[PDB]
DNA sequence: TAATAATAGTTTTTAGTTTATTGGGC
DNA sequence: AGCTAATAAACTAAAAACTATTATTATG
């Protein structure tokens, strides 16, 4: 865990903001909603834990509790819901932001410092243990707190003041004609840890672009899976942690709950005399197997300790050369194994002495695994990945390693076969025409399953009870008539290369 | 299910242990559905949760019938959970709350039945004598030692085995640190000793135990182990 | 006279049960 | 022209990890 996330938008109440270049441009009151929108429905499904909040400056009105004049407080630090979303979109739009200058002003003399002192306020209210203070802020302008010496100097030193505090901001370049004015009032002010200002910004160019694509995840914090221990021979023990860097994930479960009141009843159950109708006990249970005739009766612990072979731990068994190892014997989703000095210290020396000289040898570690507490151990392999990193000195790969796991003798199931049949090299050469044809480079992050994506279409759509759902649109449907132009006559001409010219393959 | 529970149930007990036979007869259907709701399958609540064993510890009623009826489906619960919890085997012998609830539930229910006339008189003997290593302040073996001290009456004609097993273990549990353990151990001490008389005092074999197991300590003893000394 | 040390209280996977399930049949 | 079996999916309980706190003893 070890802290949380936070952000708080703000939005300038000025006429500004309610204006376009043309109209096919949205006012920067309008995409700024937008992508405010995209970001909660994002959080909503990706962290919904997290607080986020609305404060407003430069309009006429004010909402926050120290009543500074011009900032208006909409909502605070919260777990994103769809009312707050609702509240938003009745707003949003080129009617709903006359409806918001209606009922509420815009266009007025402030000081940044009172809304850093808002923010910051809002910050102490919040108590649970908190890890980025980002706060966001849309404009196109910085120099009317310049306008006032005495404004910009308590400003910067405000700014200056919450950098120490920890709290880190992040502005939105807004269209501007004339240009947003990079490095006259802001960056010097702002808080950044590189410097990429070059052009004043006569647009919106930096990071909506990303913020308002919609994102559809979990994303799982870091968590070890095991503290679990490597039994060298009966005593060199060391500490290693667990992971997995793919994790099948699914559909969250339903919540069942009312029709009229929709609340989640609480379901007990229990199990009773049917032969008497009064009641039954855990105590009174035995579980029995029938084979044939004979009926054998098992309690708790006796199904336990048929399941306990050994302490859950990692038993070394010896070392093998990668290649002794067959691509096509698969288990199950592999895991990773990461050292660690919280237990066993010096276990990372003794990890990194491993992993290099395996890696000189290019053998596998083969050991005995048990999970956890009365669970059959099973052999596995530890080969050695190592740390990659890439242009940017990212890690593509961490070091560690990787965890794959092999498979017994019953897990092997025959099946009828075939003799062996080969194919003329012509063929063989059409086929890697063909291939080459429709080639293209994969990459992992270019595939998602469809299926949770309609899902969330039709749950955030039944939030936003719209008249239609969102449509999802599935990567995984190949492009036949693409693909079927790109290829070209190749194809029939290598079906009358092989199958019969009077039999097609359909039967 | 949490503090909330546990300190209304606290609350409720105390209450009971001091309104005691004035109006509190309405509690016969709450029995019930307090035996009913452990019977829930699924033992969610936690071990603090259930001092709900000190629940059924009940005699703030004439303790009706029914409550004998319902009584033995208790003490086949006790045991079967007792047999589960104490086989450090399987390597769960944590019943930290458990145990100690268990234990004043059988002190308060056993004062209308459960006479030395059947085997789980001995069978519950067997499940107490286990008193591996504690810490903690050792809470359990305190509660063991004030339940073995209210009913060692029942524990006859099965309790004079183990005697020096029985006594030394007893005269390390008043030594131990603990004061609240070491006055539990003195009662079960005196309530050990009282009934070990009378048992023998009509036995035929008395002249074996006699001179097995008690002039030759008695002897050995020359603090207020002095005071326990004199009272043997 | 008063500080520290095992402890449960949340998620979180995860590993058994349950079910409605297209094919042949003749 | 009548017949039904593996089965991934769903549904559970169950077990661990990971925080968050505190019944205890020196000790005056």
């Amino acid at each position: 865990y070890s802290g949380r996330d936070s952000l708080i938008f703000l939005v300038d109440a000025s006429k500004a903001m309610f204006e376009s270049q043309s109209e096919d441009e949205l006012t920067p009151f309008d995409m700024s909603i937008q992508c405010i929108q995209s970001v909660y429905i994002s959080k909503i499904i990706s962290s919904d834990r997290d607080l986020l909040a609305v404060v407003f400056y430069g309009t006429e009105k004010d909402k926050n509790s120290v009543n500074f004049k011009n900032i208006y407080v909409l909502q605070e630090l919260d777990n994103p819901g769809a009312k707050r979303i609702l509240e938003l979109d009745q707003f949003k739009g080129q009617q709903g932001q006359k409806r918001f200058q209606d009922m509420m002003g815009h266009g007025s003399d402030y000081s940044l410092s009172e809304v850093l002192w808002v923010c910051a306020n809002l910050f102490s209210d919040v108590q649970f243990k908190m890890s980025h203070k980002r706060i966001m802020l849309f404009t196109n302008e910085d120099n009317p707190h310049g306008n006032d010496s005495a404004k910009a100097s308590r400003a910067r030193t405000k700014a200056g003041d919450l950098r120490d505090t920890g709290i880190f901001l992040d502005l939105m370049h807004l269209k501007k004609p004339g240009g947003f004015d990079i490095s006259l009032f802001y960056r010097d002010i702002i808080s950044i840890a590189e410097d990429e200002d070059l052009r004043v910004h006569f647009e919106e160019s930096s990071k909506l672009e990303d913020l308002l694509r919609k994102v559809r995840a979990k994303e799982t914090r870091k968590r070890a899976l095991s503290r679990l221990k490597l039994k060298l021979n009966k005593d060199i023990v060391i500490s290693v942690g667990i992971y997995n860097l793919v994790q099948k994930a699914l559909k969250p479960p339903p919540i069942k709950l009312y029709r009229e009141t929709n609340e989640p009843v609480k379901t007990k159950t229990r199990t009773f005399n049917t032969s008497t109708g009064g009641l039954l006990l855990p105590s009174d249970t035995k579980r029995s197997q029938i084979y044939g005739s004979r009926q054998i009766i098992l309690e708790k612990e006796e199904t336990e300790e048929l399941k306990r072979f050994d302490d859950p731990g990692l038993m070394l068994m010896g070392f093998k050369p990668l290649v002794l190892l067959k691509k096509h014997h698969y288990l199950r989703p592999s895991l990773f194994v990461y050292p660690e000095e919280s237990l066993v210290i010096g276990s990372s020396t003794l990890f990194s002495a491993l992993l290099i000289k395996c890696l000189e040898k290019e053998v596998a570690a083969l050991c005995r695994y048990t999970p956890r507490r009365n669970i059959p151990p099973y052999f596995v392999a530890l080969v050695p990945q190592e740390e990659e990193l890439d242009d940017q000195k990212i890690q593509v790969t961490p070091p560690g390693f990787q965890l794959v796991f092999l498979p017994f003798a019953d897990d092997k199931r025959k099946m009828p076969f075939t003799e062996k049949i080969m194919a003329t090299p012509e063929q063989v050469g059409k086929m890697k025409a063909i291939v080459e044809k429709l080639r293209f480079t994969y990459r992992s992050d270019s595939f998602e399953n469809p299926v949770l994506q309609q899902h969330f279409r039709n749950l955030e759509a039944l939030a936003l009870d719209l008249m239609e759902p969102e449509q999802a649109v599935d990567l995984t449907l190949p492009k036949v008539e693409a693909m079927n132009k790109r290829l070209g006559s190749l194809v029939d001409e290598f079906k009358e290369l092989v199958y019969p010219p009077d039999y097609n393959p359909e039967g | 299910c949490k503090i909330p529970a546990l300190d209304l149930l606290i609350k409720l007990l105390q209450t009971f242990r001091s309104s005691r036979l004035m109006d509190e007869f309405k509690i016969g259907e709450l029995f019930s559905k307090f035996y009913g709701e452990l019977a829930l399958k699924k033992k969610i609540p936690d071990t603090v949760l259930e001092k709900v064993y000190e629940l059924l510890g009940l005699l703030g009623e004439v303790h009706p019938s029914e409550m004998i009826n319902n009584a033995e489906n208790l003490f086949r619960a006790f045991l079967g959970e007792l047999k589960t919890q104490m086989t450090s085997a399987v390597r769960e012998p944590k019943l930290p709350v458990l145990a100690g609830c268990l234990k004043g539930l059988s002190s308060l229910l056993c004062n209308f039945t459960k006479s030395m006339e059947e085997d789980p008189q001995t069978s519950r003997e067997i499940f107490n004598f286990v008193l591996q290593i504690d810490l903690k302040r050792y809470a359990v073996p305190s509660a063991g030692l004030r339940l073995f001290a209210l009913h060692a009456s029942q524990f006859s004609t099965c309790l004079l085995d183990n005697y020096v097993s029985l006594f030394e273990v007893l005269l390390k549990w008043c030594a131990h640190t603990n004061v609240e353990l070491k006055k539990a151990a003195l009662s079960a001490l005196e309530s050990f000793l009282k009934q070990v008389s009378n048992m023998v005092a009509k036995n035929a074999e008395m002249h074996k135990n006699k001179l097995q197991y008690f002039m030759e300590q008695f002897y050995g003893i020359i603090n207020k182990e002095l005071s326990i000394a004199i009272r043997g």
